[PDB]
C-alpha cells in the first residue's frame, strides 16, 4: 500500500506487483540534483558505486577553469559552487511575479605564475532559477517546466545502403560528436573506401592514415588482411606523412598559402585537441563499448584518438566483408554490425539539468572571454578574482533560456493529471533536435526499443504525432541519459528477485518473459514453453529454461495517463490513445467524485502530481480551516499547512484545494490532508459517474451527439468555474503621463458607479459584456480604460495593483499596473464536449427534462444515453465493459459459498466475493476482470431498496420511455460510465462578425478569437461556388467584403438604409492593377466586343 | 461600362501615349514638403499635376467648397475636384 | 533501368567484379592482366592454362611474371598431372 | 528562335520602337505612398527614391548638355541615367542591386507585380470576409432539409 490515507478500492489484480512505483516527478528532481550536485544525489550516487561523482555545474566550472593569459604569466581558477537559501517561498514569488531562485557563489582563485603569489575570493555568480519540489520553475511567477528532450547520442555509427546505379551494397560509418567537424569513411561502389573528412570532398582514407603518421610498412601490416583495402594504398599518389597533410589542407583551407605548421596543427586541431573538439561523455563511452577499446579503463578524456579511427576504419571494412566478430590490438571482442538510428541504444535523453548546463557553459564561455581581456589590461598589483569576472553574460544565458527556450513551456495546468504528464514529456522536437516541418515517419514509427521506456499509446494527435512522447511508469534515467527499464532475473526455469534496471542495448542480449507468465511455489514456471522478446523485437515460445529475465509488471509499457484506462486491453490503440489524451484536457468540476470503475493508478498519480496536501511527519491536527490545517508531531513541533483557494490555473480552470481532516484527527506521515481540484480523499476524479444507457433514442444521439438529463444541469453535476485575467498598465509618452482614474470624460454617471476611488471596479460586482472594468486616460484627453471583451462575463474575484511608488520592479515606462479576475461559473450547456476514458467523445446535442429520460421501473431515470452504432465500429467495448462492472459497483454483489466456490468465481481472491452499494474497484489494465468473472458478478448483484433485481444477468435492463409511457419492446444495456468534461466549450469556441477592424498594410480583415477576427475563404471555397455558378455571391465574398473600402461602405449604407445593394461596376483591383502595368510602359486596353474602347 | 469589358489588350507602349496618359511633367525630385508636409510644387506628389490632397480645397485656396467643381483656378493650376484623382491621375518624366 | 546484371556490367568499363574466370589464360599479355586486375580490385581469380600450349608471342613464360605485380606472395598454385 | 520575335513584330502594327523610352510614366501618388511616422519618422516605398535618382540623373545631364561639357562626360552622364531608369524598373535584374541603408535592395516597378504577394496573386490566395461565424455543430433532427 504505502498510502496511509488510502480509500479501500477492492482489486480484481491476481499478479502480485514486487516492485512499488517509483516517484514519478523523479525525472525532473534527480537530474536538477545531479546539476546542484546536491547531496542526497551524491549519496545516491556513491551508494550505486559511482566513483568520485561530480556535479552538473562542477563539471562546467571544472572544464572553465583555469583562466590563463596567453603569457602564461597568470591563471584563475573557480571550484565549491553552492547556493545560499532561497530568497522567497514559492508563494510569495507567484504572488509578486518574482522568479523562485538562490544565490550562487563560487570560490575563485587568482595565481600570478611569474611571482607565484595567491588570492583567492569568493565571487557572487547570480540568481540562480531553483526547482521547486513539484518539479517546476517559477519564472516571473509564471509557473513553468523544462521537457526532456530526445536526442542522437553522440558515437560512432555504421550504415548499409544499396547503390541505386549498380544494385550493390555499400556501407559507411559516421563519427559524430557534442561538438567538432565530422568525419565519415564509406566503400564505394568501385570496392574502393574513402574518407570525407569536415564534409568536404572524399579522399583515399590512407591520405588521413599517412598524414597521422602511418607508413606504407605500418598500414599493409594493419589492414593487409582485406585486398580491397590495399588496392586503395596501391593506388593513392601519396608519398608520406608531409604531402598527405598538405594535400588535406588544400582541401580544408582552400585559396590559403600551405606550409607544413598550418597543415600539422590543423589536422590536430580537428580531432585530437580538446578546446575544438570532444566527444561527451556519453560519446566516449559509446565508442569505447561498440569498437571494443579501453575496456577496465575509467572515462577520463573527451576527444577522439588515433586508435578510435583506426578501429573505426577496421570495422567498417570487417563488416564489408560480412564478418560478425572483430577484436583490435590492446582491445575485446565486439560483434560487427550496422546500427540502427531509432534504437534507444542510441536516442538518449537531454534532461532539464543538462539543458541548463548547457546554457551556463555558453554564459561561462562568454566570461571566460571577459576574463582574458581585462585580465590583460590591468596592474597585476590591482587585479583581484572579483575584478576579473563579469556575471552579467552568465546571468543573461540563464535568463534567456528560462524565457526563450522551446524547452521551457507554461505548464498545462489543466488538471493535475495534465501537469503530471507535462513533466515525464519526452520532446524530440527542440534546439538541436529535429522539427513538425521534415521529420519523417521513420522517427514518429514505434520502436521495439521502446518497450517499458516509452509509452507507444500516449502521443499527441496533430503534427507532432510520435515526436511526443511520454516515459512508462517503471523508467528512469541513466546518468548517460539513456532510458533503462527493471526486470527480475530468472534462472533454470526459477524466478528471483533480484531486480536489474537495464538499459536497450543491454537488453537485446538477453531473453526477456512476460510477467503474466505462471509460477508455481518459489518461482518455477508451471508451463514448459513461455513468451519471449528477442532482439529482432520479436515475440517467440521458448522453452521455460530458455529466459533469462522476466517483466515486474504487466503494465510496464504504459504511461501514467494509459494506465488510468480500465480494459485498456479490449480497446483499440487509436481509441486508447484518444482516450489518453482527453484525460488531460478534462477540466476541473466544483465537486470531484472518484470512478466507480478504476485503476490502482488514480492514488499514486495524484499524490505525485503534488496538487494535494500531505503531512509531513505525523501527528495530530490542532486546527482546520477553509484556508489552512494545523498539525502537531509526536516531536511536539508544529506545522501550518496554506491552502490555494479559487486560484486562476494557466489554461484559466480553478485550483481550489479543500480540508478534508477533522480536528484531532490522527494524521499519519505521507497522509493526504487536504484534496486538490480534482482529487477526492487523495485518489484522482476527472470526471462523474453517470447512469448510461445504450440505445439511439429518436435521433438526438445521431452521429456521437450525447443526450443529457437536466438533473446534471440542476444539480450542478457538470459544472465548472473558470478565472479570466485582464491587465492594464498606466505608462508615459513624449506627451506627458497616463492616468488611472474615475474621472473619465463623456462617460455616464452610472457606467463607473461600481468603480472605486482610484477607478477600478469593486470586487464581488458583477461585470457585463463590454462593462468597464478599469479607467484609464491619456493625453491627446481620450478614454482608454479597460473593459470586458465580446462575451465575456462574471463577477469580479480579485484585484491585484503595481505601482513603482512600492518598488514593483516593473519594466520601463510603466507606473502603474491592474490584474482583474473576473470568475465564471459555468453548467453544462448544449454544444459542450464530453468524452469517456475510452475515446467515446461526443457533443451534447439534447439535454432533456428528467421526466423526458427513459428511467428504470424502479423509477429512477437515466443520466446519459449513448448511442449503439458508435461501438462496434469504433472497437472500443471497454467502454461497455466498464459500464457493467460500474452497475457492479453501484450496487453490490454477494456470491453464495454455502455448497462451494462456483467455477466462474474460483480465481477471485476472498475479498471480492461480495462488497456493498457505492463500493469502488480496481480492474488494472493488464491485470483485472475477466469476462467470466464480470459476467458472474452480474449475475449476482444486490437487489434495490425494493427488494427487485433491476439488471439481468446480460447487464440489460427494461427501461420505460417517459414520453409515451409505454416500456421499451426490448431491454436496453444499462450501467454507470465515467464521464469527462473537456476544454472545448461552446463559450469560446464562437465567432461571429459583421464588419469591424481591418489590416492597414493590406485592407483584409484581421483573424483571431478575441480580435472579433472574420472566417476565412479559401480557394477551395471558391472552386465550390464556381461549381455551383454562383457568381453574385463570389463576387461578393471576393471584393466586398473582403478588400474593397468603398464598397464596404457603400453596402454597408445600402443595407442600412433599406435600398438595393449596388451592382458593382469596374473592380477596384483592376483599376490599381491598370495603372502598375501602365507605369512599366505596357500599353494595356479595355476592348469590346464590338471594337477597341 | 463593364458590360462592354469582354477582352483586355496588352502592348508596347510608345513616348505618345505616355504623354497622353500623363497629366503634367514631373520636373523636381521633391519629396512632401520638410517644412509644413505639403506637397513640393513640380514635386512628385504636386497637387497640380496629381490632384488635391483635400477635397475641393484649391492649392491657393481661392476655391475652398464642395459646390466647385472641375474648375482650374487661375493662380496654381490646381483643379477643385475630389481627392481620389490622386489614385488615378498618372505623370511622366521628360528624358534629355 | 531494369537491366540484366550482364547487361549493365558489360555495358561500362568501370563494373568491377566479384570474380574472375580466366581459361588458356597463357595468352594474355601484361597488359591485359592489368585490365582484368582493374576491373577487379577484390582479387578473386581463376586463372587456369598451361604455359606449354601458349601461341601468343606477348603470352606469360611463367604465372608469377605476370602475377607478382598484383598479389606477390598472396596467390595459389594446384596441378592436374593426371589425364584420363 | 529568333524568328518567333521578328514574326511577333511582322504580324501586327506593333512598331519595335516601344522598346526604347524618350519619356518614362510616373505612377500616381496614392499607389507610392509617403506619410510621417509617430514621432516625426517617415516611411515611404523604395519607389520614390528611384524616381528621384532618375529625374536627378536627367536634371543633371540637361545641365551638362547646356554646359557644352566635352562628350565623354555628357554620356558619362547618359550612363548614369540608363543605369538609373534600369533600377527604376526592374532593380536586381542586371547585376547587382541598388541597396538601401539596411544593404538590402529597393523595391522597383516590377516587384510590385513580380512577388508572391504581388498583384496577380492577390486574389487567388485566400481571405477573411465579413458577415461571417463559426461555431460547433449538433444534431437537429426535427429539422426539415431546407
Ligand atoms: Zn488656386
Amino acid at each position: 500500500n504505502s498510502v496511509p490515507g488510502a480509500p479501500n478500492r477492492v482489486s480484481f489484480a491476481k499478479l502480485r506487483e514486487p516492485l512499488e512505483v517509483p516517484g514519478l516527478l523523479d525525472v525532473q528532481t534527480d537530474s536538477f540534483e545531479w546539476l546542484v550536485g546536491s547531496d542526497r544525489w551524491r549519496q545516491a550516487a556513491i551508494d550505486r558505486g559511482e566513483e568520485n561523482p561530480v556535479g552538473g555545474l562542477e563539471e562546467v566550472l571544472a572544464e572553465l577553469s583555469p583562466i590563463e593569459d596567453f603569457s602564461g604569466s597568470m591563471s584563475l581558477s573557480f571550484s565549491d559552487p553552492r547556493f545560499d537559501e532561497v530568497k522567497a517561498s514559492v508563494d510569495e514569488c507567484k504572488d509578486k511575479d518574482m522568479t523562485y531562485a538562490a544565490p550562487l557563489f563560487v570560490t575563485a582563485e587568482f595565481i600570478n605564475n611569474n611571482t607565484g603569489e595567491i588570492k583567492s575570493q569568493t565571487v557572487f555568480m547570480g540568481d540562480f532559477p531553483m526547482m521547486t519540489e513539484k518539479g517546476t520553475f517559477i519564472i516571473n511567477g509564471t509557473e513553468r517546466v523544462v521537457v526532456s528532450q530526445l536526442v542522437r547520442s553522440p558515437g560512432v555509427y555504421f550504415d548499409e545502403t544499396i547503390d541505386k546505379s549498380t544494385e550493390k551494397t555499400l556501407h559507411s560509418v559516421k563519427v559524430i560528436p557534442g561538438r567538432g567537424a565530422w568525419l565519415e569513411f564509406d566503400v564505394d561502389k568501385r570496392d574502393t573506401v574513402g574518407v570525407r573528412i569536415d564534409r568536404k570532398r572524399r579522399q583515399p582514407v590512407t591520405v588521413l592514415l599517412k598524414a597521422l603518421g602511418w607508413t606504407n610498412e605500418q598500414i599493409v601490416e594493419r589492414f593487409g588482411f582485406s585486398e580491397i583495402m590495399m588496392g586503395t594504398l596501391e593506388k593513392d599518389t601519396t608519398s608520406g606523412t608531409d604531402e598527405a597533410l598538405l594535400d588535406i589542407y588544400r582541401k580544408l583551407r582552400p585559396g590559403e598559402p600551405p606550409t607544413k605548421e598550418s597543415a600539422q596543427t590543423l589536422l590536430e586541431n580537428l580531432f585530437f585537441k580538446e578546446k575544438r573538439y570532444d566527444l561527451a561523455r556519453v560519446g566516449r563511452y559509446k565508442v569505447n563499448k561498440k569498437l571494443g577499446l579501453n575496456a577496465g579503463k575509467p572515462i577520463t578524456s573527451s576527444t577522439l584518438t588515433e586508435e578510435d579511427v583506426v578501429a573505426t576504419i577496421e570495422y567498417l571494412v570487417r563488416l564489408h566483408e560480412g564478418q560478425t566478430s572483430m577484436t583490435v590490438p590492446g582491445g575485446v571482442e565486439v560483434p560487427v554490425e550496422v546500427d540502427d538510428i531509432d534504437h534507444f541504444g542510441n536516442r538518449r535523453l537531454r534532461t532539464v539539468g543538462e539543458l541548463i548546463q548547457n546554457q551556463i557553459r555558453v554564459g561561462l564561455s562568454r566570461m571566460e572571454r571577459v576574463v582574458r581581456e581585462r585580465m590583460t589590461t590591468q596592474d597585476v598589483e590591482a587585479i583581484t578574482p572579483q575584478t576579473l569576472i563579469n556575471i552579467r553574460p552568465v546571468v543573461a544565458a540563464i535568463k534567456e533560456f528560462f524565457g526563450t527556450s522551446q524547452l521551457s513551456q507554461f505548464m498545462d495546468q489543466n488538471n493535475p493529471l495534465s501537469g503530471l504528464t507535462h513533466k515525464r514529456r519526452l520532446s524530440a522536437l527542440g534546439p538541436g533536435g529535429l522539427s513538425r516541418e521534415r521529420a519523417g515517419l521513420e522517427v514518429r514509427d514505434v520502436h521495439p526499443s521502446h518497450y517499458g521506456r516509452m509509452c507507444p499509446i500516449e502521443t499527441p494527435e496533430g503534427p507532432n504525432i510520435g515526436l511526443i512522447g511520454s516515459l512508462s511508469v517503471y523508467a528512469r534515467v541513466n546518468p548517460f541519459g539513456f532510458i533503462e527499464t527493471p526486470y527480475r532475473k530468472v534462472e533454470n526455469g526459477v524466478v528471483t528477485d533480484q531486480i536489474d534496471y537495464l538499459t536497450a542495448d543491454e537488453e537485446d542480449r538477453h531473453v526477456v518473459a512476460q510477467a503474466n507468465s505462471p509460477t508455481d511455489e518459489n518461482g518455477r514456471f508451471t508451463e514448459d514453453r513461455v513468451m519471449v522478446r528477442k532482439k529482432g523485437g520479436e515475440v517467440e515460445f521458448v522453452s521455460a529454461d530458455q529466459v533469462d529475465y522476466m517483466d515486474v509488471s504487466p503494465r510496464q509499457m504504459v504511461s501514467v495517463a494509459t494506465a488510468m484506462i480500465p480494459f485498456l486491453e479490449h480497446d483499440d490503440a487509436n481509441r486508447a490513445l484518444m482516450g489518453a489524451n482527453m484525460q488531460r484536457q478534462a477540466v476541473p468540476l466544483v465537486r470531484s467524485e472518484a470512478p466507480l470503475v478504476g485503476t490502482g493508478m488514480e492514488l499514486r498519480a495524484a499524490i505525485d502530481a503534488g496538487d494535494v496536501v500531505v503531512a509531513d511527519k505525523t501527528g495530530v491536527i490542532e486546527e482546520v480551516s477553509a484556508d489552512y490545517i494545523t498539525v502537531m508531531a509526536d516531536d511536539g513541533t508544529r506545522q501550518s499547512y496554506r491552502l490555494r483557494k479559487f486560484a486562476r490555473s494557466n489554461h484559466g480552470t480553478c485550483a481550489n484545494q479543500r480540508p478534508i481532516v477533522d480536528a484531532g484527527q490522527r494524521v499519519e506521515a505521507g497522509q493526504v490532508i487536504a484534496d486538490g481540484p480534482c482529487t477526492q480523499n487523495g485518489e484522482m476524479a476527472l470526471g462523474k459517474n453517470l447512469l448510461v444507457a445504450i440505445m439511439p433514442w429518436e435521433g438526438h444521439n445521431y452521429e456521437d451527439a450525447i443526450i443529457l438529463s437536466n438533473r446534471l444541469v440542476e444539480e450542478d453535476v457538470l459544472t465548472s468555474i473558470h478565472i479570466e485575467e485582464h491587465e492594464i498598465d498606466a505608462r508615459d509618452t513624449k506627451l506627458g503621463a497616463e492616468e488611472i482614474t474615475r474621472d473619465i470624460p463623456n462617460v455616464s454617471d452610472e457606467v463607473l458607479a461600481d468603480l472605486d476611488e482610484r477607478g477600478i471596479v469593486r470586487i464581488g460586482a458583477e461585470v457585463r459584456d463590454g462593462d468597464i472594468l478599469v479607467g484609464k486616460v491619456t493625453p491627446k484627453v481620450r478614454d482608454t480604460s479597460l473593459k470586458v471583451p465580446h462575451g465575456e462575463s462574471g463577477k469580479v474575484i480579485g484585484i491585484r495593483v503595481f505601482s513603482r511608488e512600492d518598488d514593483d520592479e516593473l519594466p520601463a515606462g510603466v507606473n502603474e499596473l491592474v490584474r482583474v479576475y473576473v470568475a465564471q461559473k459555468r453548467k453544462i450547456s448544449d454544444g459542450d464536449k464530453l468524452a469517456g476514458r475510452h475515446g467515446n467523445k461526443g457533443v451534447i446535442g439534447k439535454i432533456l427534462p428528467v421526466e423526458d429520460m427513459p428511467f428504470l421501473p424502479d423509477g429512477t431515470p437515466v443520466d446519459i444515453i449513448l448511442n449503439t452504432h458508435g461501438v462496434p465500429r469504433r472497437m472500443n467495448i471497454g467502454q461497455i465493459l466498464e459500464t457493467h462492472l460500474g452497475w457492479v459497483a453501484k450496487a453490490g454483489w454477494n456470491i453464495d459459498v454455502a455448497a462451494g466456490v462456483p467455477d466462474w468465481a474460483s480465481k477471485l481472491p476472498e475479498e471480492l466475493y461480495s462488497a456493498p452499494a457505492d463500493s469502488t474497484v480496481a480492474t488494472p489494465v493488464f491485470d483485472g476482470a475477466q469476462e467470466g468473472e464480470l459476467a458472474g458478478l452480474l449475475g449476482s448483484t444486490l437487489p434495490n431498496r425494493d427488494g427487485e433485481v433491476m439488471v439481468d444477468a446480460d447487464g440489460k435492463s427494461t427501461l420505460f420511455d417517459g414520453r409515451s409511457g409505454e416500456p421499451f419492446p426490448y431491454p436496453v444495456t444499462v450501467g454507470y460510465m465515467y464521464i469527462l468534461k473537456l476544454h472545448h466549450l461552446v463559450d469560446d469556441k464562437i465567432h461571429a462578425r459583421s464588419t469591424g477592424p481591418y489590416s492597414m498594410i493590406t485592407q483584409q480583415p484581421l483573424g483571431g478569437k478575441a480580435q472579433f477576427g472574420g472566417q476565412r475563404f479559401g480557394e477551395m471555397e471558391c472552386w465550390a461556388m464556381q461549381a455551383y455558378g454562383a457568381a453574385y455571391t463570389l463576387q461578393e465574398l471576393l471584393t466586398i467584403k473582403s478588400d474593397d473600402t468603398v464598397g464596404r461602405v457603400k453596402v454597408y449604407e445600402a443595407i442600412v438604409k433599406g435600398e438595393n445593394i449596388p451592382e458593382p461596376g469596374i473592380p477596384e483591383s483592376f483599376k490599381v492593377l491598370l495603372k502598375e502595368l501602365q507605369s512599366l510602359c505596357l500599353n494595356v486596353e479595355v476592348l469590346s466586343s464590338d471594337g477597341a474602347a | 461600362d463593364v458590360n462592354f469589358f469582354d477582352e483586355l489588350r496588352i502592348g508596347l507602349a510608345t513616348a505618345d501615349d505616355i504623354r497622353n496618359w500623363s497629366y503634367g511633367e514631373v520636373k523636381k525630385p521633391e519629396t512632401i514638403n520638410y517644412r509644413t508636409l505639403k506637397p513640393e510644387k513640380d514635386g512628385l506628389f504636386c497637387e497640380k499635376i496629381f490632384g488635391p490632397t483635400r477635397d475641393w480645397e484649391c492649392y491657393c485656396g481661392k476655391y475652398k467648397r464642395v459646390r466647385f467643381k472641375g474648375i482650374i483656378c487661375e493662380r496654381c493650376g490646381v483643379e477643385v475636384t475630389r481627392a481620389k484623382v490622386r489614385r488615378e491621375r498618372m505623370g511622366h518624366i521628360e528624358l534629355a | 533501368d531494369n537491366r540484366e546484371l550482364s547487361e549493365r556490367a558489360a555495358a561500362d568499363r568501370e563494373w568491377t567484379y566479384g570474380h574472375v574466370v580466366v581459361d588458356e589464360a597463357q595468352e594474355l599479355s601484361e597488359m591485359d592482366w592489368r585490365l582484368l586486375m582493374r576491373r577487379c580490385p577484390r582479387r578473386s581469380f581463376t586463372i587456369v592454362g598451361d604455359l606449354a600450349q601458349r601461341r601468343s608471342p606477348a603470352g606469360a613464360r611463367s604465372w608469377g611474371a605476370m602475377l607478382d605485380s598484383y598479389v606477390p606472395g598472396r596467390w595459389v598454385y594446384k596441378s592436374l598431372s593426371v589425364n584420363y | 528562335k529568333r524568328l518567333k520575335v521578328v514574326a511577333a513584330f511582322q504580324q501586327s502594327g506593333n512598331s519595335p520602337m516601344g522598346m526604347v523610352l524618350d519619356a518614362v510614366p510616373v505612377i500616381p501618388p496614392e499607389l507610392r505612398p509617403m506619410v510621417q511616422l509617430d514621432g516625426g519618422r517617415f516611411a515611404t516605398s523604395d519607389l520614390n527614391d528611384l524616381y528621384r535618382r532618375v529625374i536627378n540623373r536627367n536634371n543633371r545631364l540637361k545641365r551638362l548638355i547646356d554646359l557644352g561639357a566635352p562628350e565623354i562626360i555628357v554620356n558619362n552622364e547618359k550612363r548614369m541615367l540608363q543605369e538609373s531608369v534600369d533600377a527604376l524598373f526592374d532593380n536586381g535584374r542586371r547585376g547587382r542591386p541598388v541597396t538601401g541603408p539596411g544593404n538590402r535592395p529597393l523595391k522597383s516597378l516590377s516587384d510590385l507585380l513580380k512577388g508572391k504577394q504581388g498583384r496577380f496573386r492577390q486574389n487567388l490566395l485566400g481571405k477573411r470576409v465579413d458577415y461571417s461565424g463559426r461555431s460547433v455543430i449538433v444534431v437537429g433532427p426535427q429539422l426539415k432539409l431546407h
